[PDB]
């Protein structure tokens, strides 16, 4: 029973039109002295969130906004048959800290994530309080007593239980603070994307590099205890189910229309999952930027494996570990159960690292 | 918000059987007993409860006849009280009688007035008035009427 | 089929604008093609410069190194390449502004789709070489002061040669519009 | 003199491309390297060399963002509106030592630090007053900034 599960992913896809800044340029980042192409974790997260896989296997995603008026209209249309409009308005008002009239514009302090199931639950508590002659103050007081009952509703807002939420006003300041379970890094390429060439000297002499594809390292880990808590006390099984869908999405999703370069042929380029007591990232396997052989993918896997060996042996990691890669690279010595397909890896995660 | 001119033009183009079938109600809520009504107000958000008690009123009034309420564009246009006063067919005491009438009875009186006067007015303005329809709005009605009747 | 290639720098003084870079470059020559490799450093502006004539260093335009090359390319061999250009389309103004001659203006508009840009590359190279691998690096728009704006793209990748003299023709002529504002220069390298 | 609210309104209605392009500078003089700047500030007398330095400063601050500096007109009662220092102090986001190290910061060091403070504090203030302050920007206008900051913080507590 280890508390952290670490997801290491090597993914091969285009290095362009993925994640741009304010000036039409693809994001990047310097690592080990070389410029890598970067996809930013906000982008990853939101790409996963709005993905179809998520919609079909996790649920509906949170409703993030700053427009309380329009949220008011939405909540009326979506809950209006179940509570009276006045109870809805009261509830949104108590949670946001703003007055809900029928004005045209009502802004919160910041863009906040909203779960409609959660809001509905609160509507229940508000209406019940109204029938029970409770003032807002002891309402807040009693709600503070059982929070897990509020977190149960995050099973309809899993993205929030995963990546967290802060509130600055309303009752949400004491009932709505959620500490995210999943930590996720920025995707960085394992290699330099600028062509490794001095064009001056080169013109005298008139591994092979890829250009329309690049190899990215994605790291994420999930704090199971934390996920269970944020979900209102759900079981380690439900945890592991969600963590599994995250291993999948992390291993497969590319922001925008684009997808993995070899999407139609294999299901994943390289994936390793590893249970542990303390999270640790493998990015340092690429501090020394990878140099091409037949492209960048298997020299990257080679690096990943060599480093995994040295770290595991050095720091004494005897937690469960599984890896999926259909490349024949020199094998990874430690007790790392190899997985023939992706799905088998996913089922190995679903089963707490034994299947 | 709920489109009002749309609904107006909808009513106006309705088929005679339908219109004749809706006209038969004698109380707004009875519209919920009539299929044609639902077919009419489906596009204008009847499915959203917030609007229902509004739609019910709007339609009820329109149900005075196919061209009883005559909409005229503004050059705030012409208010209901203004119009009823302009007609010259409404005695003041019926507005009196209307603004002290109870729930539902008020609307019945209103529709009767509409059929008697055949007013010319800014339909969406009336639409909003019906949308809220409280003590405020009734008082506003009587005031518009009085102030008009004085000058004319 | 000769040329020479030189790495020069322009002091930040004259390197403030695109046109002034042009000027700085011709003033060290009593035509050519160039590629900006570092825009402002404190020292100034590094530039790779392909030319017919010999640069000699000036007050604002310092020549760092110079060597002089001619091209021997064997067909069939694959090579790495780098080219900054501005893929465009020429249309009638939708704003329907008019020309001095009296009729509607023409407008050059950038191609803003990846596929279109690569298509533009393969087209522009045509029979000279086939592109085997390309990535189309998006860059920030460049402005200048007449006054105006050009939108470049930087292709890096791998091509295969299909007609050596044609490709060499391309390399010395330049590829695409705006040759005088940094684009056009195609650099080749052995795989 | 230079019309302030005009320059503000022009900045509020500038096109987002020009806007983002301007924001990107890291020193006022770098604005001279940008076309959108010239088109922006020409209607307000950039062509007169007396007004140039000033404009360079004003725009630089505005370059924090299209809606970082929130103008608010002075109340008819009050003789002057909310000055910069009061605004910053009112934000609650600025530390006294930032202001202190601001007024002791050298030409140039100075504007950069101010812009950082502006983005951080997103202040509501009488803009033309700020504009004047930026027009002159000498020892006593700096010292006045520190005064307003310190005194407002003490008043409010």
């Amino acid at each position: 029973m280890s508390n952290f599960i670490n997801i290491h992913v090597l993914i091969s896809h285009s290095p362009s039109c993925l994640n741009r800044d304010d000036m039409n340029m693809q994001k990047d980042a310097i690592f080990g002295g070389k410029r890598r192409v970067r996809i930013s974790s906000q982008s990853l997260k939101r790409a996963m969130r709005k993905s179809g896989y998520y919609a079909q296997n996790i649920g509906e995603s949170s409703l993030r906004t700053i427009h309380l008026a329009q949220l008011r209209d939405v909540l009326r249309q979506k809950l209006g048959e179940r509570f009276d409009q006045k109870i809805i308005d009261k509830t949104l008002a108590l949670l946001s800290g703003k007055s809900v009239d029928e004005a045209e514009k009502i802004s919160a302090d910041a863009v906040t994530p909203w779960v409609v199931g959660e809001i509905a639950w609160f509507c229940e508590q508000v209406a019940k309080a109204e029938a029970d002659n409770l003032d807002d103050k002891k309402l807040l007081k009693v709600l503070k007593e059982d929070i897990a009952a509020i977190r149960v509703n995050l099973q309809q807002g899993v993205d929030i239980a995963l990546s967290g939420r802060m509130a600055t006003s309303g009752m949400m300041t004491e009932l709505g603070k959620v500490d995210g379970a999943m930590s996720i890094a920025h995707a960085i390429t394992t290699h330099q994307v600028d062509s490794d060439i001095d064009w001056f000297t080169a013109v005298d002499d008139l591994g092979t590099q890829e250009f329309s594809s690049g190899v990215f390292y994605r790291y994420a880990n999930i704090n199971l205890a934390q996920l269970q808590e944020n979900l209102g006390g759900a079981s380690r099984e439900q945890a592991l189910e969600i963590a599994t869908h995250v291993v999948h999405m992390l291993a497969t999703e590319v922001p925008g229309a684009k997808q993995r370069t070899y999407a139609a042929f294999n299901p994943a380029d390289m994936v390793m999952v590893n249970f542990s007591d303390m999270p640790l990232s493998m990015a340092n396997a690429f501090e020394k930027a990878v140099k091409a052989k037949d492209g960048f993918l298997q020299p990257s896997i080679q690096a990943f494996n060599q480093y995994w060996d040295r770290v595991a042996n050095g720091y004494g990691l005897n937690g469960a570990a599984a890896q999926f890669s259909l490349s024949d690279v020199d094998p990874i010595t430690a007790q790392v159960k190899q997985m023939p397909t992706l799905e088998q890896l996913k089922s190995w995660v679903r089963n707490n690292g034994e299947a | 918000e709920i489109d009002a001119m749309a609904l107006y033009r909808a009513w106006q183009q309705l088929d005679n059987g339908s219109c004749a079938q809706i006209r038969r109600v004698s109380e707004p809520d009875e519209l919920r007993d009539i299929p044609a009504f639902y077919r009419l107000v489906q596009p204008f958000g009847w499915e959203n409860p917030r609007h229902q008690q509004a739609l019910l009123r709007m339609v009820f009034c329109l149900s005075a006849g196919k061209n009883v309420i005559r909409h005229q564009d503004k050059k705030t246009g012409i208010s209901l009280g203004r119009a009823l006063a302009n007609s010259g067919r409404i005695n003041e005491r019926r507005i009196f009688q209307l603004i002290r009438a109870d729930r539902t009875a008020d609307m019945v009186q209103l529709r009767r007035l509409l059929t008697h006067a055949e007013p010319v007015l800014d339909w969406p303005l009336m639409a909003r008035m019906l949308t809220w329809w409280g003590k405020r709005e009734r008082q506003q009605l009587l005031e518009d009427f009085v102030l008009t009747t004085n000058k004319n | 089929a000769w040329m020479y290639l030189s790495k020069v720098i322009i002091a930040r003084a004259w390197s403030r604008d695109l046109y002034q870079l042009h000027q700085g470059l011709w003033h060290l020559f009593p035509d050519f093609l160039f590629h900006v490799e570092k825009r402002n450093t404190p020292e100034g502006c590094h530039v790779l410069l392909q030319s017919a004539q010999m640069p000699v260093s000036t007050a604002v335009a310092t020549v760092i190194k110079t060597k002089q090359v001619e091209f021997q390319l064997q067909v069939g061999v694959p090579l790495y390449f780098r080219l900054r250009a501005n893929p465009i389309k020429t249309i009638l103004d939708n704003q329907k502004r008019l020309d001095s001659k009296g009729n509607i203006k023409r407008c050059r508009v950038p191609l803003i789709k990846e596929a279109e840009q690569i298509a533009w590359l393969q087209r522009k190279l045509g029979n000279a070489a086939r592109v085997e691998d390309v990535h189309p690096i998006s860059e920030r728009p460049q402005y200048f002061s007449k006054s105006g704006k050009i939108q470049t793209v930087c292709f890096e990748g791998v091509l295969t040669i299909n007609d050596a003299p044609a490709l060499i023709d391309l390399v010395q002529q330049g590829i695409g519009p705006a040759k005088s504002m940094g684009c056009g220069l195609l650099s080749l390298a052995p795989l």
